[PDB]
């Protein structure tokens, strides 16, 4: 579940080509980013790494939070986690985003929407285009490049 | 020339000759346009006059 | 008036850290960027705090509060000697105290700008926003609420 | 059909006046800029320059590329397009631009729409807004300040 656990081994890794290294669930940011891209964190609820986000409220006591979640209440894209202080880092829905996002267990030029777990699935209250196919990182982990560029 | 691009003195030099006129211009008539016709003027401030207003 | 007061006998009463911010003159957004984009548009009437609307009439075009359809951005600061206003455009989003239409509006509560320019609960709304906070009552007509604006809605 | 005029010049311009002379098709960008405006740049298929543009896959061979488009496939707005690599530039609809674009062949005040060719045309979904009347630079050629400030709802 996490993004970059911290596994020892015995023996080194050999690269053998300079393709396709990119397809990991540890590839954070965006493929294409901007350097006046407009950058949030808020305190993460559940794990909402690589999924769009929503905004959550409890009782009144703790500041609001970000938790998984799409349809109506998409505030932003979660792009980023920060694991020691539970730090998600958010794109708002206002700035435009490329990268690998979690797909619903899909073609280039396929239109995406949010589900209610912050997955994208096939169709549309939000312009989100699928940019390659589906690349399967676990048996229940799908990733997929897509351009989220604001609300239908 | 393909992409309207100066170097920085260049540039510097046309951009200030407009603008002189700009402020002749204001002097002179005490409003600020850049329509041939005298429309959509900026607004300014009161006791802010030229010769002409 | 964003800085209404021009004299006075003595100090106010402000010797405590907490809930200070909660003020008509607090201009600006509780939490900026460095890469939020601003414009400066001549306004007549009072757009302070307040959504705000394009009017084209002989003059340049200029900013008024106003809501609905004709939304074109959020007024967060105001020059009364130039009698130019600070807009943050509807295509970035905003937080911090707008005002409010009235006390009813609550936390967690969706908002819609209305004629003229202030925020009241909402199916109805063309954009996102979302009241982070209650009202707070500044001034015997004046409520002001913590919102966070971002975007526009796919459908009413 | 070029950023810049095909046909060289005959004259010397006498320019002593400064009124009136940005009304022409090589004022590339936007009359009024912030330096905080996100920049993108596409491969160009066909002319999209000063026109709405959405993207345009191919069999997949070869990346993505933007043409001239609008109506619910709008991604962008073709600024200013570099002949030699074929570059166009874009500025994403979740941004706010101001400036000339071409009009299909109006008065200031009138809510504006993209078509199918990228053009603007008088009224959907995208805030489009004219602030000045068409002005012609060829007999088949008209542009028209716009400002244009995102998607609308519904």
């Amino acid at each position: 579940l996490m993004k970059n656990p911290q596994q020892d081994s015995g023996l080194l890794s050999n690269s053998i080509d300079f393709r396709d290294q990119n397809l990991i669930f540890s590839n954070s940011g965006g493929v294409c980013t901007s350097s006046k891209d407009k950058i949030e964190n808020y305190p993460a609820k559940g794990y909402p790494y690589k999924r769009g986000v929503k905004l959550s409220f409890g009782d009144g006591t703790t500041e609001l939070e970000v938790e998984a979640g799409g349809g109506d209440d998409l505030y932003g894209v979660c792009s980023d986690i920060d694991e020691f202080s539970g730090m998600a880092t958010v794109i708002p829905i206002t700035n435009n985003f490329t990268g690998y996002l979690t797909l619903k267990k899909v073609n280039p030029g396929d239109k995406l929407n949010f589900n209610q777990h912050g997955e994208l699935e096939k169709v549309k209250s939000v312009n989100a285009i699928a940019l390659s196919k589906a690349h399967k990182l676990t048996e229940d982990l799908f990733i997929v490049l897509a351009s989220v560029f604001g609300n239908r | 020339i393909n992409n309207n691009l100066l170097p920085f003195a260049q540039a510097y030099k046309l951009a200030s000759s407009e603008i002189i006129k700009l402020i002749n211009h204001f002097v002179l008539t005490g409003t600020v346009s850049i329509q041939k016709d005298g429309k959509n003027q900026k607004r300014l401030l009161p006791n802010m006059y030229g010769l002409l207003n | 008036m964003k800085n209404p007061q021009h004299d006075a006998s003595l100090l106010s009463n402000s010797n405590e850290f907490r809930d200070k911010n909660v003020e008509f003159f607090a201009s600006g957004g509780t939490r900026t960027s460095k890469f939020d984009k601003l414009e400066n548009h001549p306004f007549l009437g009072y757009p302070y705090k307040r959504g705000v609307k394009r009017v084209i009439q002989h003059y340049e075009p200029h900013v008024e509060a106003g809501g609905g359809e004709d939304l074109y951005g959020i007024c967060i600061d105001i020059d009364e000697f130039s009698k130019t206003a600070t807009i943050v455009p509807i295509t970035n989003n905003f937080e911090g105290y707008l005002v409010a239409k009235d006390s009813t509006v609550k936390v967690k509560d969706k908002l819609i700008f209305n004629k003229d320019g202030a925020l009241e609960k909402v199916n109805k709304a063309t954009i996102n926003a979302t009241a982070l906070t209650d009202a707070k009552q500044i001034s015997n007509e004046v409520y002001l609420v913590k919102v966070a604006v971002f975007g526009n809605k796919a459908m009413s």
